[PDB]
Order: structure tokens, then sequence, then C-alpha cells
């Protein structure tokens, strides 16, 4: 996206341009989140690494069972997020269970929140810099795909 | 395989059963409510009239379905008696379902009903068309079904007060409904429609006491709704109320045999019951949102 | 009442003026209770679609 919308400014526009940027940006974000849907079902693709100097989701009595599947963790603990009911969003650690998983739904809305923060970060700073626009770059996702996983 | 279906059995005398299935015996369950090709075909041949047709194939159907064996039995043989059928908010509706709840004052009979049925097939096709603008909704040749509860203590009609009525139609294609305040929102617009009409008012205007018909509560996540072909559980006594297709032929219907061996397949009264598509959707438009919260333009400015 | 008041007793020179009873009325009120009865109208008034392709 940054490249286009950087080669884009080569061919000079008003603030036009700014508002071009804005809505490529947009169909990005767009984009991302609907390719994100064919990999609902994928856990170690949507499991985030945690160290051990950060809070995390405390561990399930049930983590203790995986036997020498315990002898593996000394930095990382890779932890994913899933819904089994109204709004648990329980966190489950993925290494420590035997495979095939047997899951309830991930929470693809959690993650692919905080993936979009960090995504509007950059946007907001390339906003800013290229053309001087103090409005921040922000996504509708509660309101235009927030339906896709609920 | 899942989605499946979870239903909702009211046991006798008292207590209540659930049922996820993942396939069931359905040519069982609407044996006796079917009328043969031949029957179909040897009544159109006679009754060019559509009114006339319907009326008719209603009247053979009516008389040929005795009853559901009741009496005893535990929950694998009661789900075939009664079942209900429980919204899950995490399935998209395919099919848009209403649930019609009449009051009367005075009894009506069938050919008025009729009539009634006729003119409410017209006002809610025109209120589907304004909320689906990217689909071809043809109001002379679109697909309404009609099931209506039996009578118990031209077919007659002997209700007491209240005549309990359903209305199934597909959603056009290549919308999709997702939510429960959607759908309560397309119910609401499907009444407001409904109830404009002023030919369906002056036909069925005289005998009802309330025109609130369409009950918009029951599209709720966990939520049931009785199935046709099913009769309600009385702790009183043995079931009733068996809901039995009435068949209200579109105008411009050019295969009566279809449209009425089309109201004996399961996936047109279920609300997330795959679409019924030709070869494939190249692109489908979700419906995710009517507004919210609808409280009133009278209510607004009264505050 | 103050559209209807007069301070010339005289009948050609009086002071009265139209009054503005009807007029506000009908254009801030009773021109919606119409518009809702056509359903495009109540569609058009009391719908918010969304819609994701
Ligand atoms: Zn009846």
């Amino acid at each position: 996206t940054l490249r286009r919308v950087l080669g884009l400014t080569t061919a000079c526009v008003p603030e036009e341009d700014a508002l071009t940027a804005r809505g490529l940006m947009e169909d990005a974000c767009d984009r991302l989140i609907l390719d994100a849907f064919n990999k609902r079902l994928d856990a170690e693709y949507w499991s985030v690494r945690v160290s051990p100097f950060e809070a995390s989701d405390p561990l399930p009595p049930t983590a203790f069972r995986g036997g020498a599947l315990l002898d593996a963790e000394h930095y990382w603990r890779r932890v994913v997020r899933v819904c089994p009911g109204g709004g648990e969003s329980v966190g489950v650690p993925v290494d420590l269970y035997p495979r095939p998983l047997v899951l309830p739904p991930v929470d693809c809305a959690h993650h692919l929140r905080e993936i979009l923060r960090e995504i509007e970060l950059v946007f907001t700073g390339v906003l800013a810099g290229v053309w001087g626009e103090g409005g921040k770059f922000v996504y509708p996702f509660d309101d235009k795909m927030s339906f896709l996983f609920a | 395989q899942t989605p499946l279906p979870v239903y909702r059995i009211s046991m006798v005398p008292t207590g209540q059963a659930f049922a996820a299935l993942a396939w069931d015996d359905w040519a069982r369950i609407t044996r006796d409510a079917r009328l043969a090709e031949a029957v179909v075909s040897a009544e159109a041949a006679a009754h060019p009239d559509h009114g006339a047709l319907g009326r008719r194939l209603t009247d053979r159907i009516r008389a040929q379905g005795p009853v559901m064996p009741p009496g005893g039995l535990d929950a694998g043989g009661q789900m075939y008696v009664n079942r209900n059928e429980i919204f899950n908010g995490a399935l998209a509706i395919t099919n848009i379902i209403l649930d019609l709840d009449i009051a009367l004052k005075e009894p009506v009979p069938f050919r008025r009903l009729h009539e009634a049925l006729g003119h409410f097939r017209r006002g809610a096709l025109a209120a589907v068309q304004l909320l689906f603008p990217a689909a071809r909704v043809d109001p002379d040749a679109y697909p309404c079904y009609f099931f209506k509860s039996a009578c118990r203590p031209s077919p007659v009609c002997s209700c007491t007060d209240k005549i309990g009525l359903r209305v199934c139609m597909p959603v056009p294609a290549p919308y999709v409904v997702h939510g429960s305040l959607t759908m309560r929102g397309v119910a609401r617009v499907i009444q407001q429609a409904v109830l404009l009409d002023r030919d369906f008012v002056e036909a069925i205007g005289s005998y009802v006491k309330n025109f609130l018909l369409i009950d918009t509560g029951v599209y709720a996540h966990g939520h049931s709704l009785r199935l046709p072909y099913f009769a309600k559980i009385a702790p009183d006594g043995p079931a009733c109320g068996r809901l039995l297709p009435v068949f209200v032929i579109p105008p411009a219907c050019k295969d009566v045999p279809a449209f009425v061996a089309a109201h004996a397949d399961p996936r047109r009264f279920h609300f997330h019951a795959p679409p019924t598509y030709l070869a494939s959707p190249r692109e489908i438009r979700v419906l995710h949102s009517l507004g919210g919260d609808y409280v009133s333009f009278f209510e607004r400015k009264a505050s | 009442l103050r559209a209807v008041t007069t301070h010339d007793p005289n009948p050609a020179a009086s002071t009265e003026q139209p009054s503005p009873l009807g007029r506000e009325a009908v254009e801030q009120f009773f021109c919606h209770v119409r518009a809702q009865l056509n359903i495009g109208e109540y569609v058009k008034h009391n719908v918010t679609p969304r819609e994701t392709v």
C-alpha cells in the first residue's frame, strides 16, 4: 500500500491526493480483512508469541498433562485466543497440546484489531508526514466487518 | 457434518428435550400431506383459475393426512410429533419466516382467508423488493409458502378466535441476512408493507380485532419456532394444530406441480438452510444491519 | 393571539396579521405523518441498510 501511495504522489495532485491515499489505505485494509477470513480455522497462524516478561493468560489446568511437550518451553510461549461462549475469549497455549487440536472458533476479531492498530499507526504517520494532515487514519471494523466472525 | 439443526421437543406430560440432528427422515414426516403429481396435473387441467386451483388442492390435502401417531413415547419417538427449531445467532438467515397470529371476533370463512392471503402475498413482495434492491423480484412469480394450523375441537374453518399462520419466502439472490436485529427489522418492514395494503385490509379488516399480526420477537439467539407438519403439545389432551400447507399459487406460476411439491421441502422452512442456487454464486451481498433499535417517529418527537 | 390582536378600531386601518398557526403545524408535524403512509417513503425514512459484498 505504501508503495502504491508513494508512486501515486509522483504524478502529483492537491489534497485530492491525500483523499485518494486515504481511499487506497481503506481498500487495502478491507482486502486484508477479507483474505484473513479464509484462515479463520487455523490456530497456529493466529497464535502470538509471549516473552517471560509480559502479562499472559493464566495456564489452563489441562496444559500440565502434555508430558514431553512441556520440555520444549524455555523462552517463548505461543498463545492463541478462542471464544467458547458469549464473550469469554479465553487463551490457549497452542504448543502444550497434542495435534490435531479441537478448539472453538478462533477470536479473529481481537487478533485483527490488534494488527489493525499497528497498521493504522503506520498509515497515520504516512498521511501526517507526506501531506500534512492532522486527521488520524481510523478504520471502521465493528461497523462494516465485525459480522464475518460473530 | 456441521452446522446441524438443533430442535427443542415438548415432552408429555411435562419437560423439554433437545435433539441435535445430522440427518433425519423427512419423507416419513411429510408423507401424509402430499398430492400425487397425477392428481395435481388433473386438477390443474380441470380448473384453470389459480385461486380455484389452490383452494381445490388445499381441500384435497386437508382430507388426506389423518393424524401423526400420538400417545406416550420417549424423546426419540416424540421428535416426530413435536419439534421446534432454535434460532442460532452464529449462522446466516436464508429464509424470511413470519409467524402470523390473527385475532378475531367473528369466525372467518376459508375463501375470505384465501383472498386475504393472496392480498398479503402482494404487499410483502413489494416490501421485499424495496428491502433488497439489487435483486430481480417478480411480484407475480416469486414463490411464497403458506401454512395454517389445522382445526381442532373448499375446506371449512372451525377456529375459535385466533388463526395461526406461517409464511416462508426465500431471501432474493444474491442477498443474505445476518443478525437477530436485522431479521426483526425485516419483519417490521414486511408488516408495515402489508398493513398499508388497501385490498388486504378491506378483505380481512372486518373480522380481525387488532392489526398486529407478525410477531417479531421470535428472532433471538436460543428462541425456538414450531416447524410445519408438527402439532402443539397440549398437556390437557392430545396434540393439536398441525401446520399444513395452504396453497396460494402465484398468478404467473409456470410449474404448478413444482410449487405444490416445494411445500414438503424441509429446506423451505428452516432459518439457516443452505440457499438453493443454480450453478454458483459469483458474488453475494450480506445485509448485516438495518438500523438498530427502532422506537418510533411519534416517540422521538414526543420525547 | 398576537397575530389576531388589533390596535385600531377602524376595519380599514386595522393592525391584524395572518395567523401562522396551521401553516407551522402542517410544515413541522403533519407532513411526516402522511409521508409515513407511502411504503417507499417509510423505508426511506425508517431504515438504514448496511450490506457488504
Ligand atoms: Zn381454522
